[PDB]
DNA sequence: ATCGATGTATATATCTGACACGTGCCTGGAGACTAGGGAGTAATCCCCTTGGCGGTTAAAACGCGGGGGACAGCGCGTACGTGCGTTTAAGCGGTGCTAGAGCTGTCTACGACCAATTGAGCGGCCTCGGCACCGGGATTCTGAT
DNA sequence: ATCAGAATCCCGGTGCCGAGGCCGCTCAATTGGTCGTAGACAGCTCTAGCACCGCTTAAACGCACGTACGCGCTGTCCCCCGCGTTTTAACCGCCAAGGGGATTACTCCCTAGTCTCCAGGCACGTGTCAGATATATACATCGAT
């Protein structure tokens, strides 16, 4: 194709290693949640930039929504110098990017009903219980959810080189898969 | 020459004379009378062998036959029955 | 077509007994076909208790038990 | 052998309570059949008999009957309350039914 | 001439057949829409007369009373003409349909 | 601001109650009222917690079933809303009075 | 001990909710007494004839049994306590 | 170690690994399902003890059950049914 | 010499000709029992568990969860036609309804 | 038209109690052999279902005027639905304890079984009185006035 | 109120057939004795139900307000009822036949009962994983905007 999808969702997944507390990290920060019943973590949200935190008292960080790779990067370094300065440790080992999130758009709609009769053991499709098309190949380990429209979202990758090979395999089935 | 079939017909004969000395009863209500009871029969036999089998027991009792009858028969008309079901076992267990 | 055999007279007469003082007229050819269930119901249980005893001829012994199985005993034919 | 005094007779009951006691026995309702057992349900079986053909006998006289026909004993039936709960499943054949009317139906 | 209201002699009617017991399907046609209804069941089968009889007593014991509980749908949706819906809906409370 | 027009959340808890399983009564007034009423058939009884969730399985499964037919009840007589004389007529036609 | 005022703890939301489950798009004001009444009658009659299958067992604890079976005398079959 | 109680539990949990061979089942539905085949084994064994006292038979045999299974479930489910019986009944004697 | 072999295996069967047969004897539905009729109600409960089951594990996919719960079996039984006329006066604990609204109360 | 708040159908994360499964035991189910009685089969008989003829009359079909009831439209007012602040009690999580469910052991009362007796109950026959139909008079509602 | 007029009800008479009573018979209940077993009672364990207490928070509750719906009224028209006439087919009676259901007698094979034996199924322990539930992205809907 030629386009780099826009990357929407980085979720990554950094460990720190230490006995919390939860009232302490609830009480001591800004912009947080603790419903107990829904989780036994509490739930905090940073607008500069934006990504919502997920503490655990075990010692472990889940950081979601950062916009590029090295924003989760930093987000999760903000998150550990926040950490530090309640008063625990924090650090930054084991960095594993395990969702990598793009869109983009192919500005044309391409024709689900063909991609659903061509490869019915690589996709299903159904008018009422579910819009979107699902297509598995099989040198990643990738979802895909190509839609009327054309809209393309991946996700659960852990590069964005996957992303790209992806898209850029996916485009020549779309292609000869035109519609007006 | 025919077989003997079975019938309460005397029997409801018998209690509806002795309610009624005046009184008989024709032979369709005669027939409707017997089936009455052998439904009545049916479900308090059914009912009591329900409660022999939910309490694993193996012998229907009169404890049994009151407990069905308390459960199939509603309220003033069960105690009634009870109260006639008492009183013919003890009458029953004083003679031999 | 003998279901028609079931007249509207008939039909009226058995309204009369259950209380009824005015009757739609496309009140008969859904109370013929509410016969025909309900006897389409008693027969094939009826005969099926008449099969089972290697008989040809229905009782009313039968038709007795097939009520009794659906809950609508009836007196008066034995039991 | 001293004279063998009908079962019936002691319980004092007009109902049979051997016959009772055999239909107990060869209905397969369980394994044993107490002794008390068919003098209780012959007994409550007299007593169900005994209300409704009193019912039905007071019908009867009402109707200005000698005999009691189907539609005496439904008469009976359906109009005592607790026997028309014992028997709101059962049709008693040629009895036709309680002469009621819906109050909406009646004229000015 | 003479002429009653629409409804009088209905209501007379009503008073005179539920004051009866008699059988109000006739016999015979009532005969032959058994046999009819038996025959997809199974062929060449005889019926005792008792048999018909019982059928006829609990077919007409069930209807009317249907039309017992037709006319109180009747009743409750103030009118007095029974409808087919009243039949419908008497079917579906009941618990058949 | 913002206001519903009335009847859209009530189809909207519907749709909620009827693709949701939980108890709709709460379990500790039922456990009252069943106890009292056990109160009078005899005294010291002790429920078991199973009994008592079987007893409130049972009474909503009834309660429900009757809505549904107060509802038929209703709709009949060219209504919406469900009257105390619809739930007289389902619980007659039923066979329950 | 001694229990009042309970047939009222089936409270007016709860008579809604079981309304909203049969499908009733709108209620009266006079459903709810008529509810409380009709669930007070299925409740005796069922709890008695718990309590009699209770009895006749020489028992002091009303089981879930006694009450399955107290439900399919009555032709209410329930399913998932016991058999 | 509370009395031996059976249950049903572990038939209905072969069917369901031979009818659908990769779900599971709650305890609950496992319950519902006990119950289910209870109920059904005691509505067929009722109607067949009916049947042997109508004819005046003293036995329970396969055509009294057949008749029963006739009798008790609708049509397509009956037809099905008493075939299913009367294929294993054969292949029962036939071993 | 036989040492390992039950009925249930050559009637083909899963369900247990051996307990429906001690539950026939044991129930005093009659005073005999014949040898094919446990094998054929065995047969009858298997084909009716197998219908209810594939019913429920289909709403189960439907519904994306692997595990049946009561829900799914009352989804099952309420949305076949014969299977409620089998189990229409029966009520399945946790099991809620069928989503039906009358047409007449959804709105324009 | 429009828009945004609200549910909904797929992506990952961890957490948890319930569901799957693995194990020991034991008691219930299977193999084997037996009698005996219940069921299968064959001939018979009779009664009761099927089928037909005939008449004849009471009931069903059909036509038609009209009246009254179903039904559509309309107005209103009020009762019920919706939303919001308050409070109340259900739910949950521990603590304690003890009635009573449940199981085991023993033994005796009690019910199955069996043979002989016999008398209650059933089948059959006969008769008379309760009941049903018919005719008439009297009363009872019905409907226009 | 009143009066003609259908329609139902009471009284009496004729008939008739089915309910009541009686008698022979036969088989099913009774009585007397024996024997196994089951359940009544005592006693021990230990489960789980009740009673309480404290905290939380979501549901219940009271109230304000608006509006949609139940209900009453009015007009219309249509279609069901009441009735007279024609037709038709159910009903009664009477007869013939035959067929199948009930009966009895003989047989044989199929199931209960008993003993042994072992291995399926149940109780229990345990491990792990379907469901739950928070966050982007995307999409029907609903009603004020």
């Amino acid at each position: 194709s030629g386009i780099v999808p826009t990357l929407q969702n980085i979720v990554a997944t950094v460990t720190l290693g230490c006995r919390l507390d939860l009232k302490t990290v609830a009480l001591h920060a800004r912009n947080a949640e603790y419903n107990p019943k829904r989780f036994a973590a509490v739930i905090m949200r940073i607008r500069e930039p934006k990504t919502t935190a997920l503490i655990f008292a075990s010692g472990k960080m889940v950081v979601t929504g950062a916009k590029s790779e090295d924003d989760s990067k930093l987000a999760s370094r903000k998150y550990a110098r926040i950490i530090q300065k309640i008063g625990f440790a924090a650090k930054f080992t084991d960095f594993k990017i395990q969702n990598i999130v793009g869109s983009c758009d192919v500005k044309f709609p391409i024709r689900l009903e063909g991609l659903a009769f061509s490869h019915g053991t690589f996709s299903s499709y159904e008018p009422e219980l579910f819009p979107g098309l699902i297509y598995r190949m099989v040198k990643p380990k990738i979802v895909l959810l190509i839609f009327v429209s054309g809209k393309i979202v991946l996700t659960g990758a852990k590069q964005r080189e996957e992303i790209y090979q992806a898209f850029e395999a996916i485009y020549p089935v779309l292609s000869e898969f035109r519609k007006m | 020459r025919k077989t003997r079939k079975e019938s309460y017909a005397i029997y409801v004969y018998k209690v509806l004379k002795q309610v009624h000395p005046d009184t008989g009863i024709s032979s369709k209500a005669m027939s409707i009378m017997n089936s009455f009871v052998n439904d009545v029969f049916e479900r308090i036999a059914g009912e009591a062998s329900r409660l022999a089998h939910y309490n694993k027991r193996s012998t229907i009792t009169s404890r049994e036959i009151q407990t069905a009858v308390r459960l199939l028969l509603p309220g003033e008309l069960a105690k009634h029955a009870v109260s006639e079901g008492t009183k013919a076992v003890t009458k029953y267990t004083s003679a031999k | 077509d003998n279901i028609q055999g079931i007249t509207k007279p008939a039909i009226r007469r058995l309204a009369r007994r259950g209380g009824v003082k005015r009757i739609s007229g496309l009140i008969y050819e859904e109370t013929r076909g509410v016969l025909k269930v309900f006897l389409e119901n008693v027969i094939r249980d009826a005969v099926t208790y008449t099969e089972h005893a290697k008989r040809k001829t229905v009782t009313a012994m039968d038709v007795v038990y097939a009520l009794k199985r659906q809950g609508r005993t009836l007196y008066g034919f034995g039991g | 052998r001293a004279k063998a005094k009908t079962r019936s007779s002691r319980a004092g009951l007009q109902f049979p309570v051997g016959r009772v006691h055999r239909l107990l026995r060869k209905g397969n309702y369980a394994e044993r059949v107490g002794a008390g057992a068919p003098v209780y349900l012959a007994a409550v079986l007299e007593y169900l008999t005994a209300e409704i053909l009193e019912l039905a006998g007071n019908a009867a006289r009402d109707n200005k009957k000698t005999r009691i026909i189907p539609r005496h004993l439904q008469l009976a039936v359906r109009n005592d309350e607790e026997l028309n709960k014992l028997l709101g499943r059962v049709t008693i054949a040629q009895g036709g039914v309680l002469p009621n009317i819906q109050s909406v139906l009646l004229p000015k | 001439p003479h002429r009653y209201r629409p409804g009088t002699v209905a209501l007379r009617e009503i008073r005179r057949y539920q004051k009866s017991t008699e059988l109000l399907i006739r016999k015979l046609p009532f005969q032959r829409l058994v046999r009819e209804i038996a025959q997809d069941f199974k062929t060449d089968l005889r019926f005792q007369s008792s048999a018909v009889m019982a059928l006829q007593e609990a077919s007409e014991a069930y209807l009317v009373a249907l039309f017992e509980d037709t006319n109180l749908c009747a009743i409750h949706a103030k009118r007095v003409t029974i409808m087919p819906k009243d039949i419908q809906l008497a079917r579906r409370i009941r618990g058949e349909r």
